[PDB]
């Protein structure tokens, strides 16, 4: 069911081939290739939108509308 | 089902889940079109703020009464809730595209959603336009026919994945319209 | 001098010709034509970005994707 | 006068419509085109700032490493904020047809502040140059998101003018 929590799956796709910052978060088995430099992260996050963002969208909308 | 993400999708906990290395190698052969699929998800979620704001502000420029004193986006509170819902929807669509399966979108986002909107008076015609604009954004990011210079990915044809993501947006539209 | 207050001009351009929401905010009377349905507003307001909003932007930026416009210049 | 009071003395916003707007357009060059040009930047400001900061970082990811100047939400917020401040002052220079407020209220003293803080000038210059490219395309209506119904004509003069305001920013902070 839609549970009213305002949570959703936040996905971060980290394709960091060639990156000097070493992987560490994933601790499962290694592939022995470029998959060891790439990762899919997912996390349940409460989705929040700020007052400031809402004010910015309001100002954009007023400026772009005509009639 | 993506078992690594089972707790994520049930909101069982707030712990991050990670799929790299051999688990990622296997994931890309479990789902189809694996590399292109992950590039497609990346191009949508990395642009989420702009997709949602452009969709909501387009919904509004087409129907300005939404931010009149009687409209359902009037006040920062209502605008923020609308932008938040656009993002929740976009993110569940992004998970359908990651997994190649609409189940979590249908079951954890869409089931019961229309009846909530009806009780609140969230206008369905306006909501459908926000969703339609988000869909157009996602299709353009996935099936991006600019030259190699302008793409973050090796050039090729991602029209199939763009059609697939379009179908997930169409499931949202059918559920709430 | 730059006064460190984080205040900056904030412009809203309202080309609202034909808009059914009546104008009520001008103070200098009427042009007798379409300028009477348009307005430039200028305020001086503090610019602020919350830490939570910056966290949302980082989660987008860290993946090295882009919009439609522009060349792709990342090496990552 | 009304805008000057606001941007420097009078706390409340200036609302310039009707006859006052007719008068405003007699004192700025190419008034109608100029207001279209300003709106094309201001109404798209969120994407301009985001794209510029994102591009600065994707060209130099060390900015979000633990030793980088955008590390932590606090610092990233301050950088996003500063991009928006700069864009706002450039947009007001285009509205007013003048660089005086930009120079006095945004640029004078800015480099000294960034030097003391350690805000990296090369990175900052890149954020500004991406914003410049965005603004030129929006003025000429050649960005990927276009305004549909602007009357066709040549705004290359206004695009050159806004480019010069960005160049003042670059010169002041580089
Ligand atoms: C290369 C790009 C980078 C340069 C150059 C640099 O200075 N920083 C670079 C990258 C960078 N990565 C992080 C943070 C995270 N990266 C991952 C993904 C990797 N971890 C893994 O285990 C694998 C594969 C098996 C990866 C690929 C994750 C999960 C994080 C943590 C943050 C998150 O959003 O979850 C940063 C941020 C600062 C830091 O933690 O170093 C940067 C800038
Ligand atoms: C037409 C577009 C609209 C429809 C249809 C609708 O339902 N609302 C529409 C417009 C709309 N306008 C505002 C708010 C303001 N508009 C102005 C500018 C006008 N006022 C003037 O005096 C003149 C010219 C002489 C104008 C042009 C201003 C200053 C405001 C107030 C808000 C602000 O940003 O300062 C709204 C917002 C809700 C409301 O106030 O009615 C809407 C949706
Ligand atoms: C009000 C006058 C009004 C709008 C506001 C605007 C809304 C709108 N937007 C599109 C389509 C797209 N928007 C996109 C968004 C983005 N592209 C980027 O590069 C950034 C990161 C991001 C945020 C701005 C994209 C990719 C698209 C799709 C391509 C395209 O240009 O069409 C539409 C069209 C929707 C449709 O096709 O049904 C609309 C209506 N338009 C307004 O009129
Ligand atoms: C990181 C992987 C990365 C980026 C992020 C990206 C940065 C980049 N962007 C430009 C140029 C433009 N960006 C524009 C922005 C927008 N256009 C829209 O329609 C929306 C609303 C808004 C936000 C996305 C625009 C208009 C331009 C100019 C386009 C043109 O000229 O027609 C550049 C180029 C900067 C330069 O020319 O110096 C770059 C690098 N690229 C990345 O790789
Ligand atoms: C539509 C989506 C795009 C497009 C995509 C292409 N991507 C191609 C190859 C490719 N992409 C990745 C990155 C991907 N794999 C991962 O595991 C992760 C993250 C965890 C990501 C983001 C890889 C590794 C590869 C393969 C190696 C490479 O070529 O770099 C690709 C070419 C191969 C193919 O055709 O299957 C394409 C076409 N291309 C486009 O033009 C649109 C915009
Ligand atoms: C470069 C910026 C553009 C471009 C601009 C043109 N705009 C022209 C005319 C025009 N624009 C407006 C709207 C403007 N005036 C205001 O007072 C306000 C808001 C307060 C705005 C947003 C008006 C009223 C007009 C006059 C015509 C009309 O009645 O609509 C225009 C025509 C020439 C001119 O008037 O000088 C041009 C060229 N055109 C382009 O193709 C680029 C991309
Ligand atoms: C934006 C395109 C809309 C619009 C949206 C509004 N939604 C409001 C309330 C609301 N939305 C949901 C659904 C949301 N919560 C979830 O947990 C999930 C999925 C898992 C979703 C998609 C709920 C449950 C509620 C009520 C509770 C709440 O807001 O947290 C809403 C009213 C907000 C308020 O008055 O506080 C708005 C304005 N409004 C529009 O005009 C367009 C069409
Ligand atoms: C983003 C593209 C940058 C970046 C920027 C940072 N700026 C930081 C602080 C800061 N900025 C200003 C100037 C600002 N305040 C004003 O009043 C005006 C104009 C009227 C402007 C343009 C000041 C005075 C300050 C210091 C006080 C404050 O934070 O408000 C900042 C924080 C540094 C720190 O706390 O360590 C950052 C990160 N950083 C980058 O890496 C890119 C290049
Ligand atoms: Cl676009
Ligand atoms: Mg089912
Ligand atoms: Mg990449």
């Amino acid at each position: 069911a839609m549970d009213k929590s305002a949570k959703a799956p936040v996905i971060t796709i980290f394709d960091h081939r060639g990156c000097s910052r070493a992987p560490k978060e994933y601790t499962g088995a290694k592939a022995g290739g470029k998959d060891d430099e790439m990762m899919v992260k997912a996390q349940s996050v409460k989705i929040e939108v700020s007052t400031g963002t809402a004010e910015g969208v309001l100002a954009t909308s007023l400026a772009k509308m005509t009639k | 089902m993506l078992d690594a993400f089972s707790r994520v999708v049930t909101n069982a906990d707030s712990k991050a889940a990670y799929v790299g290395g051999a688990d990622l190698q296997a994931l890309k052969k479990f789902i189809s079109e694996g590399n292109k699929r992950l590039d497609s998800v990346n191009s949508i979620v990395s642009n989420a703020s702009c997709i949602v704001s452009d969709a909501v502000s387009g919904m509004i420029c087409e129907n300005p009464s939404l931010i009149s004193p009687s409209g359902n986006c009037y006040t920062n509170r209502r605008m923020a809730a609308c932008l938040r819902d656009g993002e929740i929807i976009l993110r569940y669509v992004s998970y359908a595209l990651l997994s190649g399966d609409a189940s979590v979108l249908e079951d954890r986002c869409l089931n019961g959603l229309k009846e909530t909107y009806s009780s609140l008076g969230v206008p369905a015609n306006s909501n459908a336009r926000a969703v339609s604009i988000m869909k157009a954004c996602a299709v353009a990011f996935v099936n991006n026919t600019a030259s190699q210079k302008k793409l973050s990915t090796p050039q090729g044809d991602c029209s199939g994945l763009a059609s697939e993501v379009g179908g997930y947006f169409d499931k949202v539209t059918a559920a709430i319209s | 001098a730059m006064d460190k207050s984080a205040k900056a001009p904030q412009i809203t351009i309202f080309d609202h010709r034909g808009c059914s929401r009546a104008p009520k905010e001008s103070t200098g009377g009427k042009a007798g034509g379409q300028d009477d349905e348009m307005m430039v507003k200028v305020a001086s307001t503090k610019v602020t970005v919350s830490e939570s909003d910056a966290a949302k932007k980082l989660q987008e930026f860290i993946t090295f994707e882009k919009g439609i416009d522009g060349p792709f210049t990342s090496k990552n």
